[PDB]
C-alpha cells in the first residue's frame, strides 16, 4: 500500500508541473492580449508532451571540457530534492509524518546550492562560474530569511511540525498576524527559486538535463506556494472532511502559483546589486525587529503554546 | 506487420518535433521586426507552440533574417554547428535568398545557403509576418513528411 | 447575464452536424463559432461571416478535406484559397463572388493548384532564349 | 477568452487534490478505518505497542474493549 | 524504512530519466557574503531551540539571551554596513 | 515651446502627512498593484489574435506581393519588350531579351525575375505603359530550393492566367489614384 | 580582467573589460551590417536610391525617404505643394510614434518587463495597415519621392487615423501606470547613463540625447522643413540627463505627435499630390497614354532620370533617434557622384564608452536602449 501511496503522490505533482507550464504560457498570453497554445491538443493539454518528447528525443551536445560525474549528479540531486521536500507535507495527513518536518524542508531547499554551483564549475569557462557564484549568493542570502521567518512564526505553535499548525489555525489563518512576516516569505520564495523579477540566472544544458532543471524549478515553485498555503493561510480542518481540507489548499496553492506569473508578466528585473541590497539592507533588519517582536508577544501574553 | 507501428513511431516523433519548434532568431535587420509582428497577439507565434525566442543551445530552427556579411558569417556558422541536431534553418527576406538589395556587393554573401544548409526560403523585402507564417508551417509539413525509422528499418 | 452566456456557448456547440461535425471543426479549426455561409467554392471550402466579430475575426473559411487528389484533412494552406475567394477573405472588398462576380475570360485557369514547392509536378527553371552562335558540321564523307 | 486556461487549471487542481484524499484513504484502509496513530514521543510509542501485544493479532489497531 | 524507500524511489526516477535521455537517439565580495552567510546561520543554529526554551520557567533569562543574540547580530551588521562591506561598487 | 519632464514646480513639504504616505507606498508595495491590475485587465479581455490558414489579415487593393505578367481580353501578350522595368528596377533583377515573332510583333523571348533580388518595389508596374506586368496580391509562394524563385516568362504567365480575376478587379479599384 | 565579447548570438558586439563587477572599458564593434548603401548608390539614378533610405533606421523608413526628398529637391529647386507637405507631416508623426514604440518597449524588453511589447505592437500593426493601405507595402514605402508624393491618399484613411488617435492616449496610460512610477524602474533607469550638455554637444549628440540635458534643440522648432512652422507642439526638455528623463521625454513626444496628427487632419487641404513639373515627377498615366510630351517625360524619367544641377547640400530632418543628415554632391548627371548619411546612433555609440563609466554589466544594456541603437543607420 505504501508503494500505491508513493505513486499516488509523485505522479499527479509531475502531470501538475507539466501543465503548470501551460498554465503560464497561457496566462502570459492573455495578459499580453494573446491566446497561447490553441493548437496541439484542445486547448493545449497536449504541448507538454510534445515538449518533453522533442527534448528527450534530441541529441546531448556534452560540452567536451567538462566531467561527466558532475554533469549527471546535479539534475539527479536538484529533482531528488524537489521530490523528496513533498513528502511531509500534510495535505492533511502527511505521506511521513515528521517532527521537524520543515526544518528538513529547509534543508533539503538549501542542498540545491551544490547543483546550481558544481554545474558552473563543471562548465569549462568563466563567465558561467560567474554566473553560478552570482546565484549561489542570492539564493544564500534569501535561506537567511526564509529560516528566520519560520524561526519566529513557530512561536505561535510551539513545534516544529507541520501537522499542528492545522489546529494552530483551526480557528484563524497565521496571516493576520505575522502578515509583514508572509509579504517577506512570499518574496524569498521568488528569489529562492530564481523567479522572476529575480532571475538573474537565466536571463548551457542538454535536453535531458535541462528538462530536468525546468522540473526541479516548477515543482519547487508548487511546493514554495504549498507552504505558504498550509502555514499562513490555514485550510478548513473538519476531522471527517480531509476532501474538503484537500479542496482549499489546491484551491490556494492554485492562486499562488498563478500569483507568481501574474509577477512576471507584470514587473521587470532586478540587478544583482540591489538584490542584494534588497536583503541585507530591508529585510534582515525587520525580521530581526519582528523577531524579537514574537519572542516577546507570547510573553507579556499569556499565550505561549504547548509542546505536544 | 513491423511496418504499421513504425509508421506510427515515426508519425509521433514528428508530431512532437514540429509542434514543439523552438527557433533561434538570428535577426540582422529589416527582415526581423516583421518576426516580432508574429510573436505579437495577431499572429501568436507561441500558439502553434513556436517559442518566442529561446536560447541558441537547445533550439530546433533557426530563423536567418536579414543581411549577411562577409564580418558575420563566422558567427552564424559557429551558431549553427553549436546547435543541437536535429536542426532546421529558415531564410527569410531577399537578403538571406541571395543577397537582394546589396547582392552586387562587396561585404554580402549572396544568400546564407552557402554559408549553411537551408530547408525553407520566404521571399519578400520584407515578407509579411503571415508569409513567414506560411513558411513555418511548410517547415512543418517538411517534417511530417519524414521516414527516418522507416529507412532505418529497410536498411 | 452568465446563463444567457452559456446558452450562446450551447448553441454554439449544438451549431454544426452533431458531435461528429463538431469534433470535425473543433479539430481541423480550433474553433466552434456559428456564422453565416455566403458561399461554397468548386474546390468544397466553405467561407463564414459574421459582422459583430472584430476585424480579422469577421471572416473565415473551412477548407476542403481533398483538393486535386491530395488529403488535406489536417494538411491545410492559404494558398488554396483561390483568387475570387482571395480577395474577399484578406478583406479587400466588401463584396464576394456571388453578387459580385469576376470576368468571364479564357486563358484564366479553370482548376486552381495550390503551393507545389516539394511534389513532382513543381517548377524548374531554364531557359527560354534558343541558341545563339550556330557551329560547323562536316560531311559524313572523306575528300 | 479567459475561460480557456481552466482545462489545465482544473487538471493541476485534481493532480494536486489526489495526493491527499488518497493518503487518507490508504490510512483509513491499513489502520481499521481509523488514523494512523502518530507518535510524537515515547509514551505514545509505549500505548501502541501495548495495544498490538494484547490484541492477539500482532496490530496495534484490533482494540479489544471491555468484552475481554 | 519508508524514507528510505521513497528516497531511493527518486533516484531511481531521476537515475532513469537521465538514461533515457542519452538511450533513446576573484572579488572579495563574494567572500566576505559567504563569510556574512556563515555568521548568520550560525546565528539561526543558536536560535532555533526557542521553542523548546520559551517552554520554561526561567522566561526572564530567555527574554534577555535571545535580545542579546538579536541587538548584538543587528550591531555587527550595522558596522559591516558602516564600513561598506555591501555596497559591490569595486 | 517646451515642456519639464522630472521637475516639480516647486519644493514639496515634510509634513508628517506626505511622510507617511511616501512611507505607505514604500512598505505597503502600493505603485506595483497597479501594474498588477493592469495585467489583470488584459487578462480580463479579447485578445487579437486570428486562426491564420482560416481568418487572414487584412490588405489593401495596393498590396504588391507575388509577380504576374498580364494578358489582353484577346488573349494577346502585352509585354512589348521596351525594358523600362529592366531599367528601373533598382536591384537589376530583371532580364529581358527580346525578338521579332513571325507575325512581325514586338514580343519577348526571354523574361526573367530574381526573387531573390527583387525588394519588391512596384517601380516595373508603375513604368510598364501597358500594365503587363503587376506585382499581385499573392505572398504565400515560399518554397524549399533557392531554384524555384528564378522566375521567366512561362511561370510569369501562368500566374498572370491564374489571379487575373484578382489582379484586373483590384488595377480597376486603384487605377483612379495613379 | 575577465574581459568578455557580448552581444551576438542582434548583430552588436561588445568588448567589455570589467573589474569585478564594475565596467572600466566598453569597445563595440562596427560593420557587421555594412553593405555599402554609399556606393551602390553612386551606381543609380536619383530614384533608383530612395528605397536604400527606408531600409536605413528600419524602424521609421518615412523620416528616412523625406531628408532625401527635401535634399534632392534643395537641388533642383523645386518644392512640393501644401498637401504632399501635409501628408508628409502626418506620416513623419506616425513613423516617429512607431519608432518610440519600439524603443521603449525593446528597452523594457530587454531590461524584463515584456509585456508592453504586445500591448503596443498590436498598434504598430494598426499603423502599417495605414502604411499598406496607402503605399502597398506594410514597412518599406517608397512613398515619399522628390517632387511630393506617389500616390494621393484613399478615401478612408483619414477616419481611420482619427479613430487610432483617440486610444492611442489611453494605450500610453496603460504602459506609464506599469512602468513611470515602478520601483524597480527607476533603480534601473534614475542616475544611468548620466551626460553633461557640453559633453553631449562636444561627442556629436542630438535629439532626445540633447533635450534629456536641459538643452533646447529640435529642427523642426528650429530650422523648419516642411509646414510644421504651421502647426503648434512643445518639446520635451530633461533636467538631470537620465534614462529616465529621456524615456518620458520620448512618451511626451509621442503625445505631441498625436497633438500634430489633430491639427494635420483638420487642416489637410486639397490639391494636387506632386509637383506638376512634369521633367521631375513623371506624369499619370492617362496624360502618358494619350499626350505625347508627357510620355516621353516618363519614358525619360524610368530610363536616364531627371537631372540635378551640380552642387552640395546637408539637410537634416529631425528623425526620432536625432538629426538625420544627407550630404549629398551632385555632377549634371542623372545620378550623384557622392551620397554621406549621417546617424545619431554613430555618436551615441562612440559615446557609449563614457556614459558606461561607474556602472556594471546590466546597466549597459539599459544605457544602450536610451539610445535606439539601430545598426543599419550605423554601418550603412
Ligand atoms: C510523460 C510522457 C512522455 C511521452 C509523451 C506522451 C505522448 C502523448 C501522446 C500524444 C499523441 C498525440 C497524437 C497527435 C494528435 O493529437 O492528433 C492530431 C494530429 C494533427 O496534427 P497535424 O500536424 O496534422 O495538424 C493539425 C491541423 N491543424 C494544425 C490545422 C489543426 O493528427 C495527425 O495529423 C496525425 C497524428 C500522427 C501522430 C499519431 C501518433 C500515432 C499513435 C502512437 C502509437 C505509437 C505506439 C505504437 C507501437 C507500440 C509499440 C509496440
Ligand atoms: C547519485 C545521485 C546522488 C544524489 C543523492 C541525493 C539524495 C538526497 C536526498 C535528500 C536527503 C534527505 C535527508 C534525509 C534526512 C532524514 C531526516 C529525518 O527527519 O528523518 C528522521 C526519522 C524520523 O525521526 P523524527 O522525525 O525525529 O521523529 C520520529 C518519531 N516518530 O528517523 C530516521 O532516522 C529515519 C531513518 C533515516 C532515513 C534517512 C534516509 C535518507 C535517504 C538516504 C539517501 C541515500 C542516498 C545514497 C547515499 C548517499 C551518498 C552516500
Ligand atoms: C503593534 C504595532 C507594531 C507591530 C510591528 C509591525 C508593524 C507593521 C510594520 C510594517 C511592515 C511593513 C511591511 C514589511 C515589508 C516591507 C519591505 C519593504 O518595504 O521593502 C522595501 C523595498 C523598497 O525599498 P526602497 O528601494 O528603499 O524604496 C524606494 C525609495 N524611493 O521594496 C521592495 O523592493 C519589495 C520588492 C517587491 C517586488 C515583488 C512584489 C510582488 C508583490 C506581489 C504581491 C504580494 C502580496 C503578499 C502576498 C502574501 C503571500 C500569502
Ligand atoms: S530583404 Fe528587405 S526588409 Fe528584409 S532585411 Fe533585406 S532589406 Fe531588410
Ligand atoms: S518590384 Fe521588384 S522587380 Fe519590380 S522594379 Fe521593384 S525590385 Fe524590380
Ligand atoms: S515595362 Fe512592361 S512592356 Fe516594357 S519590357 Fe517591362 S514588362 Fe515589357
Amino acid at each position: 500500500m505504501f508503494f500505491i501511496n508513493i505513486l499516488t503522490l509523485l505522479v499527479p505533482i509531475l502531470i501538475a508541473m507539466a501543465f503548470l507550464t501551460l498554465v503560464e504560457r497561457k496566462i502570459l498570453g492573455y495578459m499580453q492580449l494573446r491566446k497561447g497554445p490553441n493548437i496541439v491538443g484542445p486547448y493545449g493539454i497536449l504541448q507538454p508532451f510534445a515538449d518533453a518528447m522533442k527534448l528527450f528525443m534530441k541529441e546531448p551536445m556534452r560540452p567536451l571540457t567538462t566531467s561527466m560525474s558532475l554533469f549527471i549528479i546535479a539534475p539527479t540531486l536538484s529533482l531528488t530534492l524537489a521530490l523528496s521536500l513533498w513528502v511531509p507535507l500534510p495535505m492533511p495527513h502527511p505521506l511521513i509524518n515528521l517532527n521537524l518536518g520543515i526544518l528538513f524542508i529547509l534543508a533539503t531547499s538549501s542542498l540545491s546550492v551544490y547543483s546550481i554551483l558544481w554545474s558552473g564549475w563543471a562548465s569549462n569557462s568563466k563567465y558561467s562560474l560567474f554566473g553560478a557564484l552570482r546565484a549561489v549568493a542570492q539564493t544564500i542570502s534569501y535561506e537567511v530569511t526564509m529560516a528566520i521567518i519560520l524561526l519566529s512564526v513557530l512561536l505561535m505553535n510551539g513545534s516544529y511540525s507541520l501537522q499542528t499548525l492545522i489546529t494552530t489555525q483551526e480557528h484563524m489563518w497565521l496571516l493576520l498576524p505575522a502578515w509583514p512576516m508572509a509579504m517577506m516569505w512570499f518574496i524569498s520564495t521568488l528569489a529562492e527559486t530564481n523567479r522572476a523579477p529575480f532571475d538573474l540566472t537565466e536571463g548551457e544544458y542538454a535536453a535531458g538535463p535541462f528538462a530536468l532543471f525546468f522540473m526541479a524549478e516548477y515543482t519547487n515553485i508548487i511546493l514554495m506556494n504549498a507552504l505558504t498555503t498550509i502555514i499562513f493561510l490555514g485550510p478548513l480542518y473538519y476531522i471527517n472532511l480531509p476532501e474538503l481540507y484537500s479542496t482549499n489548499f489546491m484551491m490556494e496553492a492554485l492562486l499562488l502559483s498563478s500569483t507568481f506569473l501574474w509577477i512576471r508578466a507584470s514587473y521587470p528585473r532586478f540587478r544583482y546589486d540591489q538584490l542584494m541590497h534588497l536583503l541585507w539592507k530591508n529585510f534582515l533588519p525587520l525580521t530581526l525587529a519582528l523577531c524579537m517582536w514574537h519572542i516577546s508577544l507570547p510573553i507579556f501574553t499569556a499565550g505561549v503554546p504547548p509542546y505536544m | 506487420r513491423a511496418e504499421y507501428v513504425v509508421t506510427k513511431l515515426d508519425d509521433l516523433i514528428n508530431w512532437a518535433r514540429r509542434s514543439s519548434l523552438w527557433p533561434m532568431t538570428f535577426g540582422l535587420a529589416c527582415c526581423a521586426v516583421e518576426m516580432m509582428h508574429m510573436a505579437a497577439p495577431r499572429y501568436d507565434m507561441d500558439r502553434f507552440g513556436v517559442v518566442f525566442r529561446a536560447s541558441p543551445r537547445q533550439a530546433d530552427v533557426m530563423i536567418v533574417a536579414g543581411t549577411l556579411t562577409n564580418k558575420m558569417a563566422p558567427a552564424l556558422r559557429k551558431v549553427y554547428d553549436q546547435m543541437p541536431e536535429p536542426r532546421y534553418v529558415v531564410s527569410m527576406g531577399s537578403c538571406a535568398n541571395g543577397g537582394g538589395y546589396y547582392h552586387y556587393s562587396y561585404s554580402v554573401v549572396r544568400g546564407c545557403d552557402r554559408i549553411v544548409p537551408v530547408d525553407i526560403y520566404v521571399p519578400g523585402c520584407p515578407p509579411t509576418a503571415e508569409a513567414l507564417l506560411y513558411g513555418i508551417l511548410q517547415l512543418q509539413r517538411k517534417i511530417k513528411r519524414e521516414q527516418k525509422l522507416k529507412i532505418w528499418y529497410r536498411r | 447575464e452568465l446563463v444567457e452566456v452559456l446558452k450562446r456557448g450551447v448553441q454554439q456547440v449544438t451549431g454544426h452536424g452533431g458531435l461528429r461535425g463538431l469534433l470535425r471543426v473543433f479539430f481541423r479549426a480550433n474553433d466552434i463559432r456559428i456564422g453565416t455561409l455566403v458561399g461554397e467554392d468548386k474546390y468544397g471550402n466553405k467561407y463564414y461571416e459574421d459582422n459583430k466579430q472584430f476585424f480579422g475575426r469577421h471572416r473565415w473559411v473551412i477548407y476542403t478535406t481533398e483538393m486535386n487528389g491530395k488529403n488535406t484533412f489536417w494538411d491545410v494552406d492559404g494558398s488554396m484559397v483561390p483568387p475570387e475567394w482571395h480577395r474577399w477573405l484578406h478583406c479587400m472588398t466588401d463584396d464576394p463572388p456571388t453578387t459580385n462576380p469576376p470576368t468571364a475570360r479564357k486563358f484564366i485557369w479553370t482548376n486552381h493548384k495550390f503551393n507545389v514547392s516539394a511534389t513532382p509536378e513543381q517548377y524548374v527553371p531554364y531557359s527560354t532564349t534558343r541558341k545563339k552562335i550556330h557551329e560547323w558540321v562536316p560531311p559524313s564523307t572523306p575528300y | 477568452m479567459w475561460f480557456e486556461i481552466l482545462p489545465g487549471l482544473a487538471i493541476m487542481g485534481v493532480c494536486l487534490v489526489i495526493p491527499g484524499v488518497s493518503t487518507a484513504y490508504i490510512h483509513k484502509f491499513t489502520n481499521g478505518g481509523k488514523e494512523k496513530r502518530v507518535a510524537r514521543v515515547q509514551y505514545q510509542w509505549y500505548l501502541m505497542e501495548r495495544d498490538r501485544r494484547i490484541s492477539g493479532v500482532n496490530r496495534y489497531y484490533v482494540s479489544k474493549g471491555l468484552e475481554n | 524504512m519508508n524514507l528510505y524507500t521513497v528516497i531511493f524511489i527518486n533516484i531511481l526516477l531521476s537515475l532513469t530519466l537521465i538514461l533515457v535521455a542519452f538511450w533513446l537517439p576573484f572579488s572579495m565580495k563574494f567572500f566576505l557574503v559567504a563569510i556574512t552567510f556563515l555568521l548568520f546561520d550560525l546565528e539561526i543554529a543558536l536560535l532555533l531551540p526557542l521553542p523548546w526554551a520559551i517552554q520554561t520557567i526561567k522566561t526572564s533569562t530567555m527574554m534577555i539571551m535571545a535580545f542579546i543574540l538579536v541587538t548584538i547580530l543587528s550591531l555587527g551588521l550595522a558596522y559591516e554596513w558602516t564600513q561598506k562591506g555591501l555596497e559591490w561598487t569595486e | 515651446t517646451y515642456k519639464y519632464v522630472n521637475k516639480k514646480e516647486q519644493e514639496s513639504e515634510v509634513d508628517m502627512k506626505s511622510a507617511t504616505d511616501n512611507a505607505a507606498r514604500i512598505l505597503m508595495w502600493t505603485e506595483l498593484i497597479r501594474g498588477l491590475g493592469m495585467t489583470l485587465s488584459y487578462l480580463f479581455r479579447e485578445p487579437a489574435t486570428i486562426n491564420y490558414p482560416f481568418e487572414k489579415g487584412p490588405l489593401s487593393p495596393r498590396f504588391r506581393g507575388e509577380h504576374a505578367l498580364r494578358r489582353y481580353p484577346s488573349g494577346e501578350e502585352r509585354c512589348i519588350a521596351c525594358k523600362l522595368c529592366e531599367a528601373i528596377c533598382p536591384a537589376q533583377a530583371i532580364t529581358i531579351e527580346a525578338e521579332p515573332r513571325a507575325d512581325g510583333s514586338r514580343r519577348t523571348t526571354r523574361y526573367d525575375i530574381d526573387m531573390t533580388k527583387c525588394i519588391y518595389c512596384g517601380f516595373c508596374q508603375e513604368a510598364c505603359p501597358v500594365d503587363a506586368i503587376v506585382e499581385g496580391p499573392n505572398f504565400e509562394f515560399s518554397t524549399e530550393t533557392h531554384e524555384e524563385l528564378l522566375y521567366n516568362k512561362e511561370k510569369l504567365l501562368n500566374n498572370g492566367d491564374k489571379w487575373e480575376a484578382e489582379i484586373a478587379a483590384n488595377i480597376q479599384a486603384d487605377y483612379l489614384y495613379r | 580582467n575577465m574581459t568578455l565579447n557580448f552581444g551576438p548570438q542582434g548583430v552588436l558586439r561588445l568588448v567589455l573589460e570589467l573589474s569585478g563587477e564594475m565596467v572600466r572599458k566598453c569597445d563595440p564593434h562596427i560593420g557587421l551590417l555594412h553593405r555599402g548603401t554609399e556606393k551602390l548608390i553612386e551606381y543609380k539614378t536619383y530614384l533608383q536610391a530612395l528605397p536604400y533610405f527606408d531600409r536605413l533606421d528600419y524602424v521609421s523608413m518615412m523620416c528616412n525617404e523625406q531628408a532625401y526628398s527635401i535634399a534632392v529637391e534643395k537641388l533642383l529647386n523645386i518644392q512640393p505643394p501644401p498637401r504632399a507637405q501635409w501628408i508628409r507631416v502626418l506620416f513623419g508623426e506616425i513613423t516617429r510614434i512607431l519608432n518610440h514604440i519600439m524603443a521603449v518597449t525593446t528597452h523594457a524588453l530587454d531590461i524584463g518587463a515584456m509585456t508592453p511589447f504586445f500591448w503596443m505592437f498590436e498598434e504598430r500593426e494598426k499603423m502599417f495597415e495605414f502604411y499598406e493601405r496607402v503605399s502597398g507595402a506594410r514597412m518599406h514605402a517608397a512613398y515619399i519621392r522628390p517632387g511630393g508624393v506617389h500616390q494621393d491618399l484613399p478615401l478612408g484613411l483619414l477616419d481611420d487615423i482619427y479613430e487610432f488617435s483617440k486610444n492611442f492616449s489611453l494605450r500610453i496610460d496603460e504602459v506609464e501606470e506599469m512602468l513611470t512610477n515602478n520601483r524597480i524602474w527607476r533603480n534601473r533607469t534614475v542616475d544611468i547613463g548620466v551626460v553633461t550638455a557640453e559633453d553631449a554637444l562636444n561627442y556629436g549628440f542630438s535629439g532626445v540625447m540633447l533635450r534629456g540635458s536641459g538643452i533646447q534643440w529640435d529642427l523642426r522648432k528650429t530650422q523648419p522643413y516642411d509646414v510644421y512652422d504651421q502647426v503648434e507642439f512643445d518639446v520635451p526638455i530633461g533636467s538631470r540627463g537620465d534614462c529616465y528623463d529621456r524615456y518620458l521625454c520620448r512618451v511626451e513626444e509621442m503625445r505631441q505627435s498625436l497633438r500634430i496628427i489633430e491639427q494635420c487632419l483638420n487642416k489637410m487641404p486639397p490639391g494636387e499630390i506632386k509637383v506638376d513639373d512634369a521633367k521631375v515627377s513623371p506624369p499619370k498615366r492617362a496624360e502618358m497614354k494619350t499626350s505625347m510630351e508627357s510620355l516621353i517625360h516618363h519614358f525619360k524619367l524610368y530610363t536616364e532620370g531627371y537631372q540635378v544641377p551640380p552642387g552640395a547640400t546637408y539637410t537634416a530632418i529631425e528623425a526620432p533617434k536625432g538629426e538625420f543628415g544627407v550630404y549629398l554632391v551632385s555632377d549634371g548627371s542623372s545620378r550623384p557622384y557622392r551620397c554621406k548619411i549621417k546617424a545619431p546612433g554613430f555618436a551615441h555609440l562612440a559615446g557609449l564608452d563614457k556614459m558606461s563609466k561607474g556602472h556594471m554589466l546590466a546597466d549597459v544594456v539599459a544605457i544602450i536602449g536610451t539610445q535606439d541603437i539601430v545598426f543599419g543607420e550605423i554601418d550603412r
